[PDB]
Protein backbone atom coordinates (compact mmCIF):
# COMPACT_ATOMS: atom_id res chain seq x y z
CA UNK A 1 0.00 0.00 0.00
CA UNK A 2 1.32 3.45 -1.01
CA UNK A 3 0.23 7.05 -1.07
CA UNK A 4 0.10 8.64 -4.48
CA UNK A 5 3.56 9.04 -5.89
CA UNK A 6 3.08 12.81 -6.41
CA UNK A 7 2.28 13.04 -2.65
CA UNK A 8 5.37 11.02 -1.75
CA UNK A 9 7.67 13.02 -3.98
CA UNK A 10 6.46 16.38 -2.65
CA UNK A 11 6.59 14.99 0.89
CA UNK A 12 10.29 14.26 0.38
CA UNK A 13 10.80 17.78 -0.93
CA UNK A 14 8.80 19.40 1.86
CA UNK A 15 10.59 17.37 4.56
CA UNK A 16 14.00 18.44 3.39
CA UNK A 17 13.01 22.01 2.44
CA UNK A 18 11.40 22.56 5.81
CA UNK A 19 14.73 21.70 7.51
CA UNK A 20 16.59 24.24 5.40
CA UNK A 21 18.47 21.57 3.48
CA UNK A 22 17.36 22.68 0.03
CA UNK A 23 18.74 26.05 -1.23
CA UNK A 24 16.27 28.63 -2.61
CA UNK A 25 15.53 27.96 -6.26
CA UNK A 26 17.50 24.65 -6.11
CA UNK A 27 15.10 22.09 -7.64
CA UNK A 28 13.74 24.64 -10.06
CA UNK A 29 17.34 25.25 -11.24
CA UNK A 30 17.95 21.62 -11.81
CA UNK A 31 14.63 21.29 -13.63
CA UNK A 32 15.71 24.04 -16.00
CA UNK A 33 19.10 22.35 -16.57
CA UNK A 34 17.46 19.01 -17.22
CA UNK A 35 14.86 20.46 -19.62
CA UNK A 36 16.77 23.14 -21.47
CA UNK A 37 20.55 22.55 -21.24
CA UNK A 38 21.07 18.77 -21.25
CA UNK A 39 20.04 17.95 -24.76
CA UNK A 40 20.80 15.60 -27.69
CA UNK A 41 21.21 18.73 -29.80
CA UNK A 42 24.65 18.99 -28.19
CA UNK A 43 25.62 15.46 -29.17
CA UNK A 44 24.28 16.20 -32.71
CA UNK A 45 26.56 19.23 -32.88
CA UNK A 46 29.52 17.09 -31.92
CA UNK A 47 28.68 14.47 -34.53
CA UNK A 48 28.17 17.11 -37.31
CA UNK A 49 31.52 18.68 -36.39
CA UNK A 50 33.28 15.27 -36.53
CA UNK A 51 31.69 14.53 -39.88
CA UNK A 52 32.96 17.79 -41.36
CA UNK A 53 36.32 18.19 -39.56
CA UNK A 54 38.69 15.21 -39.70
CA UNK A 55 40.93 16.71 -37.04
CA UNK A 56 38.01 17.02 -34.59
CA UNK A 57 36.80 13.50 -35.46
CA UNK A 58 40.19 12.19 -34.51
CA UNK A 59 40.10 14.12 -31.20
CA UNK A 60 36.56 12.96 -30.41
CA UNK A 61 37.49 9.29 -30.94
CA UNK A 62 40.81 9.44 -29.02
CA UNK A 63 39.98 11.84 -26.17
CA UNK A 64 36.22 12.28 -26.09
CA UNK A 65 36.38 14.23 -22.82
CA UNK A 66 38.67 16.82 -24.32
CA UNK A 67 36.54 17.12 -27.47
CA UNK A 68 33.37 17.66 -25.44
CA UNK A 69 35.07 20.10 -23.13
CA UNK A 70 35.96 22.32 -26.14
CA UNK A 71 32.20 22.94 -26.61
CA UNK A 72 31.71 23.33 -22.85
CA UNK A 73 29.38 20.28 -22.69
CA UNK A 74 30.96 18.31 -19.79
CA UNK A 75 28.55 18.00 -16.92
CA UNK A 76 26.92 15.77 -14.37
CA UNK A 77 26.79 12.14 -15.54
CA UNK A 78 28.98 13.23 -18.43
CA UNK A 79 32.48 13.94 -17.11
CA UNK A 80 34.43 11.12 -18.82
CA UNK A 81 33.27 10.69 -22.41
CA UNK A 82 34.01 8.01 -24.98
CA UNK A 83 32.66 8.23 -28.44
CA UNK A 84 32.31 4.99 -30.30
CA UNK A 85 32.61 4.87 -34.09
CA UNK A 86 30.19 3.00 -36.39
CA UNK A 87 31.92 1.64 -39.53
CA UNK A 88 30.72 -0.29 -42.59
CA UNK A 89 31.12 -3.48 -40.54
CA UNK A 90 30.23 -2.31 -37.02
CA UNK A 91 27.13 -0.88 -35.34
CA UNK A 92 27.44 0.32 -31.74
CA UNK A 93 24.53 0.59 -29.29
CA UNK A 94 24.50 1.88 -25.68
CA UNK A 95 22.54 0.66 -22.63
CA UNK A 96 22.69 0.72 -18.87
CA UNK A 97 21.52 -2.77 -17.99
CA UNK A 98 21.76 -2.07 -14.25
CA UNK A 99 19.78 1.22 -14.17
CA UNK A 100 19.85 4.09 -16.71
CA UNK A 101 23.35 5.44 -17.02
CA UNK A 102 23.50 7.93 -19.92
CA UNK A 103 25.74 10.83 -20.99
CA UNK A 104 23.12 13.34 -19.77
CA UNK A 105 24.71 16.68 -20.91
CA UNK A 106 25.08 15.62 -24.54
CA UNK A 107 22.28 13.05 -24.99
CA UNK A 108 19.69 14.50 -22.64
CA UNK A 109 18.17 12.53 -19.77
CA UNK A 110 17.32 9.02 -20.87
CA UNK A 111 13.90 8.34 -22.37
CA UNK A 112 11.37 5.96 -20.66
CA UNK A 113 12.06 3.26 -23.18
CA UNK A 114 15.87 3.21 -22.56
CA UNK A 115 15.17 2.72 -18.82
CA UNK A 116 12.61 -0.01 -19.51
CA UNK A 117 13.16 -3.48 -18.24
CA UNK A 118 12.61 -4.70 -21.81
CA UNK A 119 15.56 -2.70 -23.22
CA UNK A 120 17.78 -3.33 -20.18
CA UNK A 121 17.19 -7.13 -20.32
CA UNK A 122 17.14 -7.69 -24.06
CA UNK A 123 19.52 -5.43 -25.94
CA UNK A 124 22.66 -7.01 -24.40
CA UNK A 125 21.57 -10.46 -25.57
CA UNK A 126 19.58 -9.89 -28.76
CA UNK A 127 20.47 -6.49 -30.04
CA UNK A 128 19.71 -7.28 -33.66
CA UNK A 129 16.15 -8.31 -32.88
CA UNK A 130 15.59 -5.40 -30.54
CA UNK A 131 16.79 -2.89 -33.16
CA UNK A 132 14.68 -4.60 -35.78
CA UNK A 133 11.58 -4.36 -33.64
CA UNK A 134 12.33 -0.70 -33.07
CA UNK A 135 12.52 -0.04 -36.83
CA UNK A 136 16.26 -0.38 -37.53
CA UNK A 137 17.38 -3.27 -39.75
CA UNK A 138 21.06 -3.87 -39.38
CA UNK A 139 22.36 -5.63 -42.52
CA UNK A 140 23.43 -9.27 -41.64
CA UNK A 141 26.97 -8.39 -42.82
CA UNK A 142 27.41 -5.88 -39.80
CA UNK A 143 28.80 -6.76 -36.19
CA UNK A 144 26.69 -5.29 -33.37
CA UNK A 145 28.61 -4.14 -30.32
CA UNK A 146 26.62 -3.26 -27.17
CA UNK A 147 28.29 -0.97 -24.64
CA UNK A 148 26.90 -1.54 -21.08
CA UNK A 149 27.35 1.64 -19.09
CA UNK A 150 28.42 -0.01 -15.82
CA UNK A 151 30.94 2.55 -14.43
CA UNK A 152 31.81 6.23 -15.03
CA UNK A 153 32.54 6.21 -18.77
CA UNK A 154 29.58 7.84 -20.56
CA UNK A 155 29.21 7.01 -24.21
CA UNK A 156 27.92 8.51 -27.45
CA UNK A 157 27.71 6.83 -30.80
CA UNK A 158 29.34 8.47 -33.79
CA UNK A 159 27.08 7.11 -36.55
CA UNK A 160 28.16 6.69 -40.12
CA UNK A 161 27.45 9.72 -42.31
CA UNK A 162 24.75 8.83 -44.78
CA UNK A 163 25.05 9.25 -48.47
CA UNK A 164 23.13 12.17 -49.90
CA UNK A 165 24.47 14.60 -47.32
CA UNK A 166 27.65 15.63 -49.10
CA UNK A 167 28.38 19.32 -48.68
CA UNK A 168 25.64 19.91 -46.13
CA UNK A 169 26.26 22.55 -43.51
CA UNK A 170 26.86 21.60 -39.85
CA UNK A 171 23.31 22.91 -39.10
CA UNK A 172 21.84 20.69 -41.78
CA UNK A 173 23.71 17.61 -40.57
CA UNK A 174 22.79 18.34 -36.93
CA UNK A 175 19.14 18.05 -37.84
CA UNK A 176 19.35 14.37 -38.87
CA UNK A 177 21.41 13.23 -35.85
CA UNK A 178 18.63 12.38 -33.38
CA UNK A 179 18.75 11.22 -29.77
CA UNK A 180 18.22 7.67 -31.00
CA UNK A 181 21.17 7.96 -33.32
CA UNK A 182 23.41 8.99 -30.37
CA UNK A 183 22.18 6.06 -28.27
CA UNK A 184 22.79 3.82 -31.31
CA UNK A 185 19.36 2.36 -31.97
CA UNK A 186 18.71 4.52 -35.12
CA UNK A 187 20.76 5.30 -38.22
CA UNK A 188 20.64 8.93 -39.46
CA UNK A 189 18.03 9.24 -42.27
CA UNK A 190 18.23 11.55 -45.28
CA UNK A 191 14.90 12.90 -46.66
CA UNK A 192 14.39 12.62 -50.55
CA UNK B 1 24.11 -7.92 -5.18
CA UNK B 2 22.35 -10.61 -7.27
CA UNK B 3 19.16 -8.63 -7.28
CA UNK B 4 16.29 -8.40 -9.69
CA UNK B 5 17.82 -5.15 -10.99
CA UNK B 6 20.55 -7.26 -12.72
CA UNK B 7 18.37 -7.64 -15.79
CA UNK B 8 20.79 -8.13 -18.70
CA UNK B 9 20.12 -11.47 -20.31
CA UNK B 10 16.80 -12.13 -18.54
CA UNK B 11 14.35 -13.78 -20.97
CA UNK B 12 10.60 -13.34 -21.26
CA UNK B 13 10.25 -9.61 -21.72
CA UNK B 14 8.23 -8.24 -24.59
CA UNK B 15 8.82 -5.41 -27.06
CA UNK B 16 10.76 -2.34 -26.07
CA UNK B 17 8.12 0.44 -25.91
CA UNK B 18 9.52 2.63 -28.69
CA UNK B 19 9.95 2.86 -32.42
CA UNK B 20 12.92 4.85 -33.60
CA UNK B 21 12.60 8.57 -33.57
CA UNK B 22 9.11 8.50 -32.21
CA UNK B 23 8.18 11.50 -30.11
CA UNK B 24 9.07 10.70 -26.45
CA UNK B 25 7.16 13.75 -25.12
CA UNK B 26 8.56 16.22 -22.58
CA UNK B 27 11.56 15.46 -20.41
CA UNK B 28 9.23 15.13 -17.40
CA UNK B 29 5.80 13.68 -17.80
CA UNK B 30 4.60 14.74 -14.34
CA UNK B 31 5.23 17.82 -12.21
CA UNK B 32 7.14 15.88 -9.53
CA UNK B 33 9.51 13.95 -11.82
CA UNK B 34 12.47 16.37 -11.46
CA UNK B 35 12.50 15.91 -7.72
CA UNK B 36 14.37 12.63 -7.33
CA UNK B 37 17.40 13.76 -9.27
CA UNK B 38 17.33 17.29 -7.88
CA UNK B 39 17.16 15.98 -4.32
CA UNK B 40 19.82 13.36 -5.04
CA UNK B 41 22.06 16.25 -5.98
CA UNK B 42 21.09 18.16 -2.83
CA UNK B 43 22.12 15.04 -0.85
CA UNK B 44 25.36 14.41 -2.69
CA UNK B 45 26.66 17.91 -3.51
CA UNK B 46 25.04 20.25 -0.95
CA UNK B 47 24.76 18.04 2.14
CA UNK B 48 27.47 15.48 1.55
CA UNK B 49 25.08 12.92 3.08
CA UNK B 50 25.74 10.17 0.59
CA UNK B 51 27.43 9.28 -2.69
CA UNK B 52 25.81 8.60 -6.13
CA UNK B 53 26.88 4.98 -5.58
CA UNK B 54 24.77 4.83 -2.43
CA UNK B 55 21.75 5.95 -4.54
CA UNK B 56 22.34 3.14 -7.03
CA UNK B 57 22.59 0.65 -4.18
CA UNK B 58 19.55 1.83 -2.22
CA UNK B 59 17.44 1.36 -5.40
CA UNK B 60 18.91 -2.16 -5.76
CA UNK B 61 17.71 -2.67 -2.14
CA UNK B 62 14.04 -2.13 -2.96
CA UNK B 63 12.09 -5.27 -2.04
CA UNK B 64 12.17 -7.26 -5.36
CA UNK B 65 8.42 -7.24 -6.12
CA UNK B 66 8.35 -3.54 -5.22
CA UNK B 67 11.23 -2.87 -7.67
CA UNK B 68 9.49 -4.72 -10.45
CA UNK B 69 6.21 -2.82 -10.17
CA UNK B 70 7.58 0.67 -9.63
CA UNK B 71 8.19 3.16 -12.44
CA UNK B 72 11.70 4.53 -12.86
CA UNK B 73 11.49 8.00 -11.33
CA UNK B 74 9.43 6.70 -8.41
CA UNK B 75 12.25 4.22 -7.56
CA UNK B 76 14.54 7.21 -7.02
CA UNK B 77 11.98 9.03 -4.83
CA UNK B 78 11.88 5.86 -2.73
CA UNK B 79 15.71 5.50 -2.80
CA UNK B 80 16.57 9.09 -1.89
CA UNK B 81 13.90 9.03 0.87
CA UNK B 82 15.37 5.78 2.20
CA UNK B 83 18.90 7.25 2.34
CA UNK B 84 17.70 10.37 4.16
CA UNK B 85 16.03 8.17 6.77
CA UNK B 86 19.03 5.82 7.10
CA UNK B 87 21.40 8.75 7.48
CA UNK B 88 19.22 10.23 10.28
CA UNK B 89 18.24 13.36 8.35
CA UNK B 90 14.58 12.49 8.05
CA UNK B 91 12.16 10.06 9.71
CA UNK B 92 9.76 7.71 8.04
CA UNK B 93 7.02 9.17 10.27
CA UNK B 94 7.47 12.67 8.94
CA UNK B 95 7.55 11.42 5.32
CA UNK B 96 4.25 9.49 5.83
CA UNK B 97 2.73 12.41 7.74
CA UNK B 98 3.53 14.82 4.88
CA UNK B 99 2.54 12.24 2.25
CA UNK B 100 -0.76 11.47 3.90
CA UNK B 101 -0.28 7.73 3.72
CA UNK B 102 2.16 4.88 3.36
CA UNK B 103 5.74 5.49 2.16
CA UNK B 104 7.46 2.12 2.23
CA UNK B 105 11.21 2.34 1.81
CA UNK B 106 14.04 0.17 0.47
CA UNK B 107 15.09 -2.75 2.71
CA UNK B 108 18.07 -2.51 4.91
CA UNK B 109 21.38 -3.56 3.58
CA UNK B 110 22.38 -7.19 4.19
CA UNK B 111 26.05 -6.43 3.67
CA UNK B 112 28.53 -3.95 5.12
CA UNK B 113 30.24 -3.70 1.71
CA UNK B 114 33.89 -4.48 1.04
CA UNK B 115 37.01 -2.45 0.62
CA UNK B 116 38.82 -1.69 -2.56
CA UNK B 117 41.13 -4.73 -3.03
CA UNK B 118 44.76 -4.03 -2.14
CA UNK B 119 45.91 -6.59 -4.78
CA UNK B 120 45.11 -5.66 -8.38
CA UNK B 121 46.80 -5.49 -11.81
CA UNK B 122 47.26 -2.67 -14.24
CA UNK B 123 46.10 -4.04 -17.60
CA UNK B 124 46.98 -2.83 -21.09
CA UNK B 125 44.95 -2.56 -24.27
CA UNK B 126 44.81 -5.91 -26.03
CA UNK B 127 45.37 -8.03 -22.87
CA UNK B 128 42.99 -10.83 -22.04
CA UNK B 129 41.33 -10.67 -18.67
CA UNK B 130 38.81 -12.75 -16.71
CA UNK B 131 36.14 -11.23 -14.55
CA UNK B 132 36.86 -12.49 -10.99
CA UNK B 133 34.52 -15.39 -10.06
CA UNK B 134 33.33 -13.72 -6.84
CA UNK B 135 29.96 -13.22 -5.20
CA UNK B 136 29.34 -9.86 -3.53
CA UNK B 137 26.13 -9.47 -1.56
CA UNK B 138 26.36 -5.72 -1.38
CA UNK B 139 26.83 -3.23 -4.14
CA UNK B 140 28.91 -4.13 -7.18
CA UNK B 141 29.11 -2.64 -10.69
CA UNK B 142 29.53 -6.03 -12.33
CA UNK B 143 26.45 -7.53 -14.06
CA UNK B 144 26.29 -11.24 -13.50
CA UNK B 145 26.37 -12.10 -17.22
CA UNK B 146 30.13 -11.34 -17.21
CA UNK B 147 31.13 -13.06 -13.94
CA UNK B 148 33.90 -15.54 -14.67
CA UNK B 149 33.99 -14.66 -18.36
CA UNK B 150 37.01 -13.79 -20.46
CA UNK B 151 37.41 -10.78 -22.70
CA UNK B 152 39.95 -8.29 -24.05
CA UNK B 153 40.89 -4.80 -22.90
CA UNK B 154 39.76 -2.10 -25.30
CA UNK B 155 40.49 0.94 -23.04
CA UNK B 156 42.02 1.76 -19.69
CA UNK B 157 40.56 4.95 -18.26
CA UNK B 158 42.85 7.94 -17.72
CA UNK B 159 40.95 8.82 -14.47
CA UNK B 160 40.27 6.82 -11.36
CA UNK B 161 37.22 6.54 -9.15
CA UNK B 162 36.22 5.08 -5.77
CA UNK B 163 35.44 1.30 -5.75
CA UNK B 164 31.68 1.05 -5.88
CA UNK B 165 31.54 -1.92 -3.48
CA UNK B 166 32.89 0.36 -0.77
CA UNK B 167 31.55 3.83 -1.50
CA UNK B 168 28.07 2.42 -2.30
CA UNK B 169 27.89 1.52 1.42
CA UNK B 170 29.36 4.88 2.57
CA UNK B 171 32.63 3.22 3.59
CA UNK B 172 35.89 5.07 4.12
CA UNK B 173 38.02 2.50 2.20
CA UNK B 174 36.95 2.87 -1.45
CA UNK B 175 40.33 3.99 -2.66
CA UNK B 176 40.56 4.79 -6.32
CA UNK B 177 40.81 2.56 -9.37
CA UNK B 178 40.68 3.04 -13.10
CA UNK B 179 38.12 1.06 -15.10
CA UNK B 180 38.56 -1.01 -18.21
CA UNK B 181 36.39 -1.41 -21.27
CA UNK B 182 36.34 -5.18 -21.59
CA UNK B 183 35.13 -6.65 -24.90
CA UNK B 184 33.42 -9.98 -24.75
CA UNK B 185 32.29 -12.05 -27.63
CA UNK B 186 28.50 -12.51 -27.53
CA UNK B 187 29.04 -16.31 -27.47
CA UNK B 188 31.33 -16.07 -24.42
CA UNK B 189 28.40 -14.56 -22.51
CA UNK B 190 25.34 -16.35 -23.93
CA UNK B 191 26.59 -19.32 -25.92
CA UNK B 192 24.57 -20.03 -29.01
CA UNK B 193 21.60 -18.02 -27.59
CA UNK B 194 22.31 -14.52 -28.78
CA UNK B 195 22.09 -12.60 -32.03
CA UNK B 196 24.87 -10.08 -31.24
CA UNK B 197 28.56 -9.60 -31.98
CA UNK B 198 30.27 -8.28 -28.89
CA UNK B 199 29.42 -6.65 -25.58
CA UNK B 200 31.72 -4.14 -23.90
CA UNK B 201 31.44 -3.88 -20.10
CA UNK B 202 33.17 -1.01 -18.19
CA UNK B 203 34.73 -2.87 -15.27
CA UNK B 204 36.66 -1.63 -12.24
CA UNK B 205 40.23 -2.96 -11.95
CA UNK B 206 39.28 -4.83 -8.76
CA UNK B 207 36.78 -6.97 -10.70
CA UNK B 208 39.45 -8.30 -13.04
CA UNK B 209 42.38 -10.77 -13.07
CA UNK B 210 44.68 -11.96 -15.78
CA UNK B 211 43.14 -14.65 -18.07
CA UNK B 212 44.46 -18.13 -17.07
CL1 LIG C 1 9.69 6.65 -24.28
CL1 LIG D 1 16.22 14.09 -31.16
CL1 LIG E 1 2.92 16.63 -9.07
CL1 LIG F 1 44.68 -9.24 -10.38
FE1 LIG G 1 22.18 3.54 -15.10
MG1 LIG H 1 32.02 12.15 -47.26
MG1 LIG I 1 18.78 -15.76 -14.16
Amino acid sequence: AQAPVSDRAWALFRALDGKGLVPDGYVEGWKKTFEEDFSPRRGAELVARAWTDPEFRQLLLTDGTAAVAQYGYLGPQGEYIVAVEDTPTLKNVIVCSLCSCTAWPILGLPPTWYKSFEYRARVVREPRKVLSEMGTEIASDIEIRVYDTTAETRYMVLPQRPAGTEGWSQEQLQEIVTKDCLIGVAIPQVPT
Amino acid sequence: MDGVHDLAGVQGFGKVPHTVNADIGPTFHAEWEHLPYSLMFAGVAELGAFSVDEVKYVVERMEPRHYMMTPYYERYVIGVATLMVEKGILTQDELESLAGGPFPLSRPSESEGRPAPVETTTFEVGQRVRVRDEYVPGHIRMPAYCRGRVGTISHRTTEKWPFPDAIGHGRNDAGEEPTYHVKFAAEELFGSDTDGGSVVVDLFEGYLEPAA
